[PDB]
This record gives C-alpha cells, structure tokens and sequence, in this order.
C-alpha cells in the first residue's frame, strides 16, 4: 500500500494539419481577420451611402464580430451538406445551398 | 469539561462546561461564543429534545460528549 | 585527482592538523611555525 | 459630467453570493449588462402586446407571468415562475 | 478607396473555414465567400447609416451597428447593446 | 432543480446570518448523484446513480489534511493493526 | 520570534550555504562565509519552514520541529550546556533525521524528553534513569559527548569494508569493485532569487547496518542537571564512515566523506516550547565539574577545515 | 427610516429602477405595483442561473476570472440557455469544439 | 583570506617530501 497521487525530412500526410488547425482555431477566441483590410473595406463600402463618415472605432471593431461570428455559422451549414453528398470537399454549389434553404436566397 | 456542539452545517464547537451548569448555562455559552441567541436554538441529544428548565447534570452529560444543535428556522 | 591523490596520502593530514591547531589559536607568524611543526614531523 | 447608468453592480452583488471568491472580467460584464437589458425588453414587449390584446389598459404581475412563460423554454420557465411568485408574496407581505 | 474586397486574402478565409469544422476547401469558394461577406456588409452598413443620418450626426456610432444587427435577427452583445 | 434548490438554501442562510461564521459550506456542491454498493475490483465501490457526461465534475475527495511524517506514522500504524488498505 | 523569508530551507536532501565574494579563486569565484556573526549559532539553512527564531521556537499549534547545531561533532569530548502543552526535546542527531521529525523518532538521532526527562530512540521511549527529576522553566542541561578516537572508527569501518566486500555478497561484480582518512566534497554555486548559495547532496536512510550491533569504540552520552548527572544516555553509538549518500547508482551504472560525518546537537520544538543552547567557554556554567574544550573551539575547527579543503580543491 | 423596495422581497436586482424603465419606457399606461418586483426576481434568477455555469467553466479551467469565452461555453454547453439565446452572437466567445465523425480519420 | 590564501595557493602550485613545502611556506612569510 502507498500514498496514489495525481503526478509523479518530415512531412504529415495530406489532411493531418488541418485536423489540427481545426482543434487549435474551435478552442482559441481571437479574430481571424486582420484588422486594416476590414477597416479600409467598410470604408469603401459606406462610400455608395454617405460621401465622408468619420466611423467611431467601435463601429468598425463591432462589425468585424458579426462578419466572423457570421461567415463561421454558414461554414458549418455548408460542411453538412458537402458530407451530406458523400464527399468531403465543399464547393461553391454547397454554399448556394445552404444560403437557399436558410433563407438568405429564395 | 468539554463538551461538543455539531451544527448542520458541518461544523462542530467545543464548548467548555461544568457538569454543574443549567441547559440555560449551556445556551447562554453557545451565545457567548457563536452570538446565537439561546431563544432561536434547539439542542439535542441521544434521540431526546433537552427540556428548557432542567439542568445539564439532569441528562448524565460528561466531558467529551457530542450533541446536535438544530435551529428553529424561520423567515 | 591524481594530484588530490598524493597530497591527501603524503602531506593533507599533518598539515591539516598543523593547520587546526594554529587555528585554534592564531600566532603571528603561522607559516613558519608551521613550516617548523611538519619539518620535525619528518 | 453626466452619469449613465447599468446593472454592474447588481450582476457582481449576484456573483458574490453564487460564487463567492470567483470575479467578473470587464467585457464579461458588459456582456451581462446587455443579455439583462435585452431579456428585459423581449419580456415587457411581450408583456404588453398580451394586454394590449385583451383591451386592459395596464400591464400586471400577470401579463408578466404569461410573458415568462410564453419566452422562457420547457424548464427555465417553472423555476422563473416559482422565484418570480416567491418574490412577489414576499414582497406584498412585508 | 477602389477595389478593397481583396483585403480579406485566402489565409483568413482559410482560418474561418477551419474554425467552421471543415477539413478540405475547394479552390472556388474563395470568391463565393467574398460575396456573400460583400452582401452581408451591404445589408449591416445601409441601415447603420441610415440610422447615423436620421440623427444628424456624421459618425457612425457602435450603438448604430448594434441596432443594425438586431434589426436583422441577429443581436450581438458586448458593445453597449 | 438542484442547483435551484441549493441557492434558496444557501440564501435561506444568508438569509439567517443576521443573527450571528460557523454556517459556511463546501462550495463544491456541484457533484452527481452516486451511491455505494458491493463491488468486482474490491469489497465496497461507488455506482454511478444516474447517467453522465463527459469533462463534468463528479465529486471532491476530502479528508483530514495531514503533513508527509504523520501520514507515513499513520500508514504504518494501520499496517500494524491489519487495515493493508 | 521570526521566520525566514527568502532563504533557501534544507529539503529534498539539499544543503544550502551562503558565500561572498573571494578573488583568489579563478575556477570558483566566491569561498565561504564566516557566518552572520562571529560565534556559532543556529543553522538556518537546515531548518523546517515552520521553525522560527540563540533562541528557536515554533508557534503554539506546531507540530514537532527541530534545528541542528552547525558544528559537527567528530570525535573527543565536547560539553555544552541548553538552556531551556508547550514540550521541547534535547539531544543528538545525525544528517539523516528529517527536520520535520521530533528527535528520536527515527533510528539516526537520540533524544531527551523535557516532561520526565525519559529517552527517546527509534520512536521508543525510555526511562534508563531511576532519579525522576522533573525539570523547570529556568534549568540548564549539560551534555558531555565522548566518542572514539578517529583511528579507530576508521578501522571499525574497514572492518565493515572486509565483511561488505565478500562475506555479504558471498550488479554483484560492479558493487564488489566499490577514501577514509581523505575528504571528498560536492558543491555547485546556485543563485535562488538573486541570492547566492551552495548546493550539496545529503544522505539517505537506509536498512540499519548488522553483524553484534555496530557502535562506536568507548562512545558515550552524559547528561547533567545542574552538576548532577544523570546517567549515560546512550553507548553503542552508530559509527558513519554505514552512512550512503543520496546516490543514482542508475546513471553511473548505465554510464560505468564531505568533512561533515558526525552527530550534531539538535534542539527540537513543540507549541511553542523555546529554549537555546550555549556554545562558548564564557558563557559556559559547568566547564570545571568533568575535571576540555566548548563546541565554540569546534566551529572554528571546521571553519578553518572547510576554509583549507576550499584552497585545495581550486586544482 | 427608508427602507429599498427590493430588500423587503429578498433580491439584489433593483425594483424601484426596473418600475421607472417600466414606466417610462411605453410599454402600457399603467404598471401594477408587483410587476416590477416579478420581472426584477425573473431577471435576477436567469442572470444567476447563467453566472453560476460561467464560474463552473472558468473555475473547470484553472482561472478565476468570468471572462466572454466562459459565458459563451456556459450558454452553448446547456440545452435550454442555448434556445434563449439561440439567435444572438456573444462577442470574442469563439465557437464550441465539434468535429464531425465522416472527418475523422480511421 | 587575507593572511594565508595566497601563500597557500603558491605552495601547492609549487608541489619531494613534506619538508620542501615547509621550507617554501617559511620563506613566502
């Protein structure tokens, strides 16, 4: 009987690496998108609205939430219906799909 | 003499007691340490509710012993 | 460690002893003493 | 200059008696603020469209019990209905 | 301010697309999805602006976005909502 | 409903402290619901009595907090009395 | 009484010992520190963390603790004096002897009780004495150590050595190829939060030794009361020469004395029982009775040896 | 003396703030004297029934800080928080761990 | 360190019997 205790070149196949990004990005809480394209791209975008908007800093940062939180949802939905064909890849036809029956199309 | 006081809660007081004090003795102790008013307590002990006016020597109570203080809850 | 080897076997000890005892009390000239005390050991 | 108002320290006086050693994070508690002002509104929205339907003209501790009941999912639903009910008798006895 | 759409490049589509859960990416969607993220952000800033210049202002708050999102469905707390 | 159940006990306390500290409880509350019963591996053993997750908490192991020269005293006093376990 | 903050407690079988700056060594950049202080005192690198402080304590609702002397009590004759719910123990351990453990308690120390002066040994208590003197708040306890020569515990020892080499062991062949008289010491310089100390390995317990019970030729432990003795503690001394280092025999299989072998005077502690022990000839009570030298003599000694084997070893 | 309307029911949440945003928020002409100590119990159970998963998740990690990631983890790990708040997004609470089974390699 | 490091150090690097050291420990002082 004792005292139990709680303590005492190179190259992966094709489809390793992103079975790892995909467990290191579903548990990290960061953005995925640099942050002055998206800043320069809603600038250009509100150009067709109003000529000159001075856009708070929390706008902006505001928007790039949404544009992820998103962009990831309709991934997942597009990833179902690709195993759903009985393949892996997903194609353009899978996104339009998902955008169909969700709503987003009609 | 020693004796112990197991509240619910899981802790246990050891009250310091002569054979010779009264229950009310007793309450008043467990006031005095714990700042329980003696009117919103309620002692136990061997299955027998303690009776309000008789004394603790009345029960063959002896150092060491444990009893159970349950409280009279309310709003 | 060879070296450690002959000065523990020829001089370490007396002169350790040699040592401890003007250490017990210091004179002025403990060199010499003691150059004296293992001289006339051998 | 002028004061604003929230619902941080009620949010933390709640948290000091769920877990009384853990502490709340800044955007964490702005994100609190913003789930109770937004549950707050589906509720009394809702609350008044129920009795703007039936023709009252006020909006009671009973439209209020509908609204819970009709927003809140399967469970949630009976234990808001009982601390809510609970509250209230504590409240109008006292 | 022309032609900014390229700004989100493959790598960032790539990182969206691994957080989703999907493990081979074709080579088109990296256009499908700069139009979807277009149409999107046409959708949010119309009616943020609009909500901006109803209020006589000319800059566009974070509480004008926040009502532009919950306007569509989707709310989003963490920014004064 | 369990942990519905403990708050109003907890705040029933809270709600009683007025009067005093010797009241405190164990803050990990949160564990399933088990029993004990004999046993395959040994004599006695913990049954799990209703079905759980993965990654949940289950229970504390608690005892009486000893420094590493009583606990080898008292292991080898319990070796002498025949407990071995 | 205070405790320490910032130093580095002897654990894990690790000595610790401060150093200062010396620039005649080039190999090694820093020799030993005299101490704190001119005259011994009490070791505070081999200490429990729970021991605070000539005068040691630990608070009121602390288990036993102890502290050892400095000085390394070889051979010869040494006397010294201590001073004294609140229980102490007087007596003398080897290295062994945990710090957490009351002295006696294990098989390396031996030690006296203050409530009855009884004995304590192997965790057994003794009552070898029949006065039965109770002892006060303001006694002073007197201890006379007389050990063998060194001669003749090195050849006790190479006694040892003829039985060890075949008669118990008849790895076999690398153990039967396994200095008496030649001290040979490790240390490596650390720096723990800015601080600079010396690393050393220390001994492990082991089975006890047999043959007659190994002891040491004419050893003896007195123990006096105010003048009056009370007896002799302990014979048959455990010789040291017996004593094995922490050692991975592992490694220098796979691959294929420190100066500091005695007993020292170890002073323990319990809910808070002070007391403090005297080391120098002037503050020494009883020096004339036994008609010598104090332990203070000894410190020196191993001042000047450690001092001495630090300018031999630089090569 | 004073006595504050939310302590003679036992909450934490104000009751006297929850009657004036009832009332001047247009929501009826007239606002009975209990329904704002009901909605203040409401929100204060939902608001603890959360933050108590959100310290069992930060405390099930080794921090003791309730950060946006925990609150995300609390709601989505529950089945009926999870329907309450199926359609808002919790900024900077990443997304929960999930790889689809065709996926996994055998 | 002071008094007898050096002189100490010299000798040893000097080293034949004991009394070559006593002499050269004589005449350092």
């Amino acid at each position: 009987a004792r005292t139990l205790q709680t303590a005492r070149p190179h190259r992966y196949r094709p489809g390793t690496v992103a079975l790892r990004e995909i467990r290191r990005y579903q548990k990290s809480t960061e953005l995925l998108i640099r942050k002055l394209p998206f800043q320069r791209l809603v600038r250009e975008i509100a150009q067709d609205f109003k000529t000159d908007l001075r856009f708070q800093s929390s706008a902006v940062l505001a928007l790039q939430e949404a544009s992820e939180a998103y962009l990831v949802a309709l991934f997942e939905d597009t990833n179902l219906c690709a195993i759903h064909a009985k393949r892996v890849t997903i194609l353009p036809k899978d996104i339009q799909l998902a955008r169909r029956i969700r709503g987003e199309r009609a | 003499m020693q004796i112990f006081v197991k509240t619910l809660t899981g802790k246990t007081i050891t009250l310091e007691v002569e054979p010779s004090d009264t229950i009310e003795n007793v309450k008043a102790k467990i006031q005095d340490k714990e700042g329980i008013p003696p009117d919103q307590q309620r002692l136990i002990f061997a299955g027998k509710q303690l009776e309000d006016g008789r004394t603790l020597s009345d029960y063959n109570i002896q150092k060491e012993s444990t009893l159970h203080l349950v409280l009279r809850l309310r709003g | 460690s060879q070296t450690r080897k002959y000065l523990n076997t020829n001089v370490t000890p007396h002169l350790l002893a040699g040592m401890r005892l003007i250490a017990v009390q210091q004179p002025e000239d403990p060199l010499r003493v003691l150059g004296e005390y293992l001289i006339e050991q051998s | 200059k002028t004061r604003k108002e929230s619902y941080a320290i009620y949010v933390y006086k709640v948290l000091k008696q769920v877990h009384p050693d853990t502490g709340i994070s800044s955007k964490a508690m702005s994100i609190m603020n913003s789930f109770v002002n937004d549950v707050f509104e589906r509720i009394a929205g809702e609350a008044s469209r129920l009795a703007h339907y039936n023709k009252r003209s006020t909006i009671t501790s009973r439209e209020i019990q509908t609204a819970v009941r009709l927003l809140l999912p399967g469970e949630l639903a009976k234990h808001a209905v009982s601390e809510g009910t609970k509250a209230v008798t504590c409240y109008t006895s006292a | 301010l022309r032609d900014n759409i390229q700004g989100i490049t493959k790598p960032a589509i790539r990182r969206l697309a691994r957080r989703g859960g999907v493990k081979r990416i074709s080579g088109l969607i990296y256009e499908e999805t700069r139009g979807v993220l277009k149409v999107f952000l046409e959708n949010v800033i119309r009616d943020a602006v609009t909500y901006t210049e109803h209020a006589k202002r000319k800059t566009v708050t974070a509480m004008d976005v926040v009502y532009a999102l919950k306007r569509q469905g989707r709310t989003l707390y963490g920014f004064g909502g | 409903d369990n942990r519905a159940s403990n708050r109003r006990f907890q705040q029933d306390i809270e709600a009683q402290k007025a009067a005093i500290l010797l009241s405190l409880n164990q803050l990990n509350k949160r564990k399933k619901p088990v029993m004990f019963a004999r046993s395959a591996i040994h004599n006695w053993g913990l049954y799990a009595l209703d079905s759980i997750a993965a990654k949940e908490m289950i229970i504390e192991y608690v005892g009486e907090r000893i420094r590493q020269p009583v606990a080898e005293m008292r292991e080898k006093r319990y070796l002498k009395n025949g407990i071995g376990s | 009484f205070v405790r320490t903050e910032d130093i580095p407690l002897n654990r894990r079988h690790f000595v610790y010992r401060p150093c200062s700056a010396n620039p005649f060594f080039t190999i090694l950049g820093y020799g030993c520190t005299e101490y704190p202080f001119d005259h011994s005192g009490m070791s505070v690198m081999d200490r429990s963390e729970g021991l605070s402080i000539d005068l040691v304590s630990v608070p009121d609702q602390y288990g036993w603790r102890t502290a050892r002397s400095d000085v390394c009590i070889k051979e010869g004759m040494t006397y010294w004096e201590v001073e004294v719910t609140p229980h102490l123990r007087f007596g003398v351990c080897r290295r062994e002897a945990s710090l957490e453990a009351p002295v006696g308690f294990d098989v390396y120390g031996y030690g006296i009780r203050d409530i009855s002066l009884e004995s304590i040994h192997e965790g057994k208590l003794n009552c070898v004495l029949e006065n039965g003197s109770p002892l006060k708040e303001g006694d002073k306890i007197g201890f006379l150590l007389s050990l063998p020569s060194i001669h003749t515990q090195i050849k006790q020892a190479k006694e040892f050595t003829k039985r060890r080499i075949f008669a118990l062991n008849s790895n076999k062949e690398f153990q039967r190829a396994l200095e008496y008289n030649d001290v040979v010491r490790d240390q490596i310089a650390i720096r723990y939060k800015n601080q600079l100390f010396f690393e050393a390995t220390d001994y492990v317990k082991t089975t006890k030794p047999e043959y007659d019970y190994y002891q040491l030729e004419d050893s003896y432990l007195a123990i006096f009361q105010n003048g009056k003795y009370l007896g002799k503690a302990f014979e048959n001394l455990k010789p040291l020469l017996f004593s094995e280092l922490q050692y991975n025999e592992k490694f220098y299989l796979g691959y294929w004395n420190n100066n500091k072998l005695g007993y020292y005077p170890t002073i323990s502690c319990f809910n808070g029982g002070t007391a403090r022990i005297i080391s120098e000839e002037d503050k020494l009570e009883y020096l004339d009775q036994i008609r010598v030298n104090t332990l203070d003599t000894l410190y020196k000694e191993q001042i000047a040896e450690d001092i001495v084997w630090d300018i031999i070893d630089e090569l | 003396k004073a006595k504050t309307r939310s302590s003679r029911a036992g909450l934490q949440f104000p009751v006297g703030r929850v009657h004036r945003l009832l009332r001047k928020g247009n929501y009826a002409e007239r606002v009975g004297a209990g329904a704002p100590v009901y909605l203040a119990a409401v929100l204060e159970y939902l608001t603890a029934e959360i933050l108590e998963l959100a310290g069992n998740a930060a405390r099930d990690n080794k921090k003791t800080r309730i950060i946006p990631r925990h609150l995300q983890l609390a709601v989505r790990n529950d089945e009926e928080l999870n329907k309450l708040l199926g359609r808002v997004t919790i900024a900077q609470g990443g997304v929960l761990p999930n790889i689809q089974s065709v996926l996994l390699p055998k």
